[PDB]
């Protein structure tokens, strides 16, 4: 049961990192 | 099971392929400074 | 009717078809926060 | 990335609303508890 | 068979063919004289059921189920020999040495692994009749030793002739009178012998190269683990060959 | 068989066949652009910008 | 005994709803004092 | 200035982001689907139906 | 058999700081978008 | 050990009714 824990928190983590990174903000000059 | 590696084996030179014409498509020249 | 005895025309009834016989196999026998599975109630079941 | 939408609005909740919806979570919580913990 | 001795060893190696028995040719009849041995017996599996109760269509029979190896071409026994005695009727054979034995790991439907040490340790076989014939039957009980020698060691460093005798990773289970009982099953590592039967049948002879081969179908229990789990019951099939002199 | 000793793992004909298929398509594309194209036409600098 | 999975519903059950309207309260007041122009703007 | 029970009526006449929004209404409910049932298969005992 | 404290520990050990932060990234674009003074001010 | 959450849950309730009243958005005209 714990294991559900496990995947969610590293399915959690993995999600983070799609949106940090197409959903960044982009950097912009002036 | 043989038929996993026709899959494989199509799909290896399928990518293997594209790396090699790809270099070969006058890759030196796609640089920014000429053409 | 065939000839068989008491004994032996019961134990030719399939457990599965006396399973279904049971009233805690009825879906209204339980309850609203009674969670989880029917084996949580009573348990797993095992032989007739 | 077509243009900026023009259907994007504010969104507001008072402090009313806020006190509202506070009790409303916390004694939906304290009615349901016993029923859930059984 | 004379056809794999013609081959090389690097012809042979990473085709799977060191893992089959030779195949006899022909139908004739061999009389083994007083001071007869088998010599090579290839012993091949080629089917592996394991007995469990199952959920056929409305009951819960008893139904030996096939499984799936999955240690990979390990499996068959080879040279195997041992005296051919002739008694008064009947022929037998009592295997002496040879590699007899082959651990085995098969696969349930469920993910439930099954390993067994396939074996014809200590075989008495008994036959029917005095000469090798393509209708001849031999068979007779064998002794299965333990999947595990007690040198094994458990993961927790246990095991029968070495290592712990207490789970050592829980030091405050050994306090009280009673200490460490409910964990006994599973400290007390148990060496265990079990029986299991072979029924060979001869349906092939070639009597100029003294070879005799045919089917055979055995059953054994499987590993126990050193007595904390019931072993299930192993049904397997094959084929066999043997050389006479 | 894995330690047997084929060639480039070879033991089915199928196998050489889409090797040869899988190679050849990427080949006619590529011959899309680089086949039509003059072979004596030389340069001396350390990278050519010929055509496309 | 009671059913250890009611921890989880009933403290996350009131938590993130409970956070989910802070949340919506709070850049209630954050978006007037944006619009007010003065010293809590930035 | 929209109340939170109206924050969703942004996509009402906005036809990309209704199908944007339905897309992801129906990746939640074919996720939930698919680890529902791999959650069913994990708790599942196969040996006695 | 684990500790069961332990689900509360993570799961609202995870939820409670992230929420926090959501709360504090979403009352920053809502604090911009009062500033900018056009049609998400009000 | 659920008598803990059913504290906390009361206490936490009294606790919105406390800022409800005295740190309430007080009504203003103009
Ligand atoms: C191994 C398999 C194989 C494959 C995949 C090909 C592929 C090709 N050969 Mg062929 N060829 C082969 C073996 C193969 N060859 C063999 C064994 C022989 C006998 C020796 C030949 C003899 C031969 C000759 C003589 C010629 C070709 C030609 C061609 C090319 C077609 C020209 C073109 O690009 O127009 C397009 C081709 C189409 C079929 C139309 C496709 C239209 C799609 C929709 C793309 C259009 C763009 C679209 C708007 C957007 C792109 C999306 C899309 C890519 C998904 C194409 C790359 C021609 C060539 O290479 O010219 C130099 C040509 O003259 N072949
Ligand atoms: C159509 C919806 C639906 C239905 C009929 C089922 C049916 C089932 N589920 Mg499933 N499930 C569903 C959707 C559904 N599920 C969804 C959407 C999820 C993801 C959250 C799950 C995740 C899930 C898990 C992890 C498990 C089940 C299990 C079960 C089985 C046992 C039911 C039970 O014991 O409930 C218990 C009774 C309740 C939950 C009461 C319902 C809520 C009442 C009505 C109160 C309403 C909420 C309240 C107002 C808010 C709380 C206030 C708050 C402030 C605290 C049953 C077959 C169990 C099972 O046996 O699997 C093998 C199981 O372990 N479900
Ligand atoms: C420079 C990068 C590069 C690389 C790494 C490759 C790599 C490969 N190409 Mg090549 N290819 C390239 C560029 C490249 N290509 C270019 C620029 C062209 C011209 C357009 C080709 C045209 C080409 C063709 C037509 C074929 C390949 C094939 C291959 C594969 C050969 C397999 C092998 O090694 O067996 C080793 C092979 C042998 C030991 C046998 C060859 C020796 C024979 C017996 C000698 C006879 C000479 C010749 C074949 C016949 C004479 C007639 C000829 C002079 C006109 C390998 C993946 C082939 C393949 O096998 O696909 C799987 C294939 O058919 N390529
Ligand atoms: C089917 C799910 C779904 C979809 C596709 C949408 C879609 C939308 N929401 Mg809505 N919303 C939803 C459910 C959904 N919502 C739920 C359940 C709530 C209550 C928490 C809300 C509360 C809400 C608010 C307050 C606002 C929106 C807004 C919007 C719009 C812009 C996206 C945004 O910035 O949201 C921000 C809102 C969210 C990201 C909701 C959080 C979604 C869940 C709770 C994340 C939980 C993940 C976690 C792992 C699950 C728990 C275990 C977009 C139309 C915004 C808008 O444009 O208003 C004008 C806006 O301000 N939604
Ligand atoms: C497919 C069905 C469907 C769809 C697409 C809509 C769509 C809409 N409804 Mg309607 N409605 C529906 C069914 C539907 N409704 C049902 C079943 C009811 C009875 C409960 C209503 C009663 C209703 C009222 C009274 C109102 C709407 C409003 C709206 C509009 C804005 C919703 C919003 O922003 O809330 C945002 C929602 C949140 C910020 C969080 C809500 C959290 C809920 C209460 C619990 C969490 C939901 C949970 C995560 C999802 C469970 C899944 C389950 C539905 C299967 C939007 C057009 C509003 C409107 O008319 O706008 C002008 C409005 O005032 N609906
Ligand atoms: C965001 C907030 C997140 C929290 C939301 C709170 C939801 C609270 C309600 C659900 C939790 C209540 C479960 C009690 C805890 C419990 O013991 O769970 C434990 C039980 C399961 O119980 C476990 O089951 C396991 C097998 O998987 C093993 O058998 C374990 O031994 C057994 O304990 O969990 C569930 O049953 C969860 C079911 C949730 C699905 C809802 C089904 C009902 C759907 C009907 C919806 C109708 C709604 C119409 C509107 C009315
Ligand atoms: C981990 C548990 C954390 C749970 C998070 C609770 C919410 C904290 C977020 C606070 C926030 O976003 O800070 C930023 C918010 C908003 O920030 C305030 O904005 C004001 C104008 O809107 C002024 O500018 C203030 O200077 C500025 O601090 O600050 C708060 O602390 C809000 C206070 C009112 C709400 C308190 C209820 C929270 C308690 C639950
Ligand atoms: C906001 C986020 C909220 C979550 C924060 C997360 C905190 C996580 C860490 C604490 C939880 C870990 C406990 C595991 C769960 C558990 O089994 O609890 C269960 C245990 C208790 O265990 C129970 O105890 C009961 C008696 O009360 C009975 O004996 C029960 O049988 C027994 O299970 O709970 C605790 O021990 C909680 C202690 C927390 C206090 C911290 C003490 C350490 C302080 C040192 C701080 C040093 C920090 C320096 C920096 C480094
Ligand atoms: C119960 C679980 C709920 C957990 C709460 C998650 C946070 C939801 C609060 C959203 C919010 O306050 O709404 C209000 C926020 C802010 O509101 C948006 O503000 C924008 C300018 O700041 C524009 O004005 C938009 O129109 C307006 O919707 O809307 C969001 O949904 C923020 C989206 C970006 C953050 C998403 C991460 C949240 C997922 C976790
Ligand atoms: C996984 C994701 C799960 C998402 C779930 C999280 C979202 C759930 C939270 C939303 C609920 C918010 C309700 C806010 C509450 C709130 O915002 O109210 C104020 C609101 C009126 O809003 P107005 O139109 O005044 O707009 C002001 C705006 O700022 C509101 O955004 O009323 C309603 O929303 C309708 C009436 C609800 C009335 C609420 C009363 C509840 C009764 C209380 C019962 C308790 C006492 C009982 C004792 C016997
Ligand atoms: C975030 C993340 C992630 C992800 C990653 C990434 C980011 C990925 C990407 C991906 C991608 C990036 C994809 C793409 C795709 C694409 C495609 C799929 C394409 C296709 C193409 C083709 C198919 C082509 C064709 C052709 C033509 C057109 C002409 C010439 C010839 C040829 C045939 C070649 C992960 C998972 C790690 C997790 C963590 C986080």
């Amino acid at each position: 049961m714990e294991a559900l824990v496990y995947t969610f928190l590293l399915i959690g983590t993995l999600m983070v990192i799609f949106f940090a990174v197409f959903f960044r903000e982009t950097p912009r000059i002036l | 099971m043989l038929t996993l590696k026709i899959l494989v084996y199509t799909t290896v030179i399928f990518f293997v392929s594209l790396f090699i014409f790809g270099f070969l498509s006058s890759d030196p020249s796609r640089n920014p400074n000429r053409k | 009717s065939e000839g068989l005895s008491e004994s032996q025309a019961w134990s030719r009834i399939p457990d599965k078809l006396a399973f279904y016989d049971y009233i805690g196999n009825n879906p209204a026998k339980g309850g609203l926060f009674r969670a989880g599975p029917m084996n949580k109630g009573d348990g797993i079941a095992e032989a007739w | 990335m077509t243009g900026p939408n023009p259907n994007k609005q504010a969104v507001e909740l008072n402090r009313t609303s806020l006190y509202w919806g506070l009790l409303l979570i916390f004694v939906l919580a304290v009615l349901f508890s016993s029923y859930f913990f059984n | 068979k004379s056809q794999i001795n013609e081959l090389s060893y690097l012809q042979v190696k990473g085709t799977g063919l060191a893992n089959r028995c030779a195949e006899v040719v022909g139908e004739d009849s061999i009389k083994p004289k007083p001071g007869a041995k088998l010599v090579d017996m290839c012993i091949e599996p080629k089917a592996w059921a394991v007995e469990e109760e199952v959920g056929k269509a409305g009951k819960t029979e008893k139904k030996f189920v096939n499984s799936k190896v999955m240690t990979r071409q390990t499996y068959t026994l080879d040279a195997i020999e041992g005296p051919i005695t002739v008694d008064g009727g009947k022929i037998t054979f009592n295997e002496k040495e040879g590699i007899d034995y082959a651990a085995t790991t098969v696969q349930l439907p469920g993910g439930e692994r099954v390993p067994f040490l396939f074996t014809v340790k200590d075989l008495v076989a008994k036959g029917n009749g005095d000469t090798f014939k393509p209708g001849f039957q031999m068979g007779g009980d064998f002794n299965t030793p333990s999947y595990r020698t007690g040198l094994f060691l458990d993961p927790k460093g246990r095991g029968g002739t070495t290592g712990y005798d207490m789970a050592v990773a829980l030091p405050a289970l050994q306090l009280g009178e009673e200490g460490d009982a409910e964990l006994f099953g599973e400290n007390n590592k148990v060496f265990d012998i079990t029986q299991g039967r072979i029924e060979m049948e001869v349906n092939k002879v070639n009597a100029e190269d003294s070879e005799i081969g045919g089917v055979f179908v055995a059953t054994q229990l499987s590993d126990t683990d050193m007595g904390s789990k019931t072993p299930k019951k192993v049904l397997t099939k094959g084929i066999f060959y043997a050389k006479v002199d | 068989t894995e330690g047997t000793n084929e060639w480039f793992g070879v033991d089915d004909l199928r196998l050489l066949a889409v090797l040869f298929l899988g190679h050849w398509a990427i080949l006619s594309l590529w011959l899309g652009s680089y086949g039509d194209s003059n072979e004596d036409e030389d340069f001396f600098g350390e990278i050519d910008y010929s055509a496309r | 005994e009671v059913q250890f999975g009611a921890y989880l519903a009933v403290l996350l059950g009131t938590f993130l709803p409970a956070l989910f309207l802070v949340n919506l309260f709070i850049q209630t007041e954050a978006r007037k004092a944006g619009k007010a122009g003065g010293q809590d703007s930035d | 200035a929209l109340p939170w029970y109206r924050v969703h009526t942004v996509v009402l006449n906005d036809p990309g982001r209704l199908i944007a929004v339905h897309l992801m209404h129906t990746a939640l409910v074919a996720g939930w689907a698919g680890s529902m049932a791999l959650y069913e298969l994990a708790v599942f005992d196969p040996s006695d139906p």
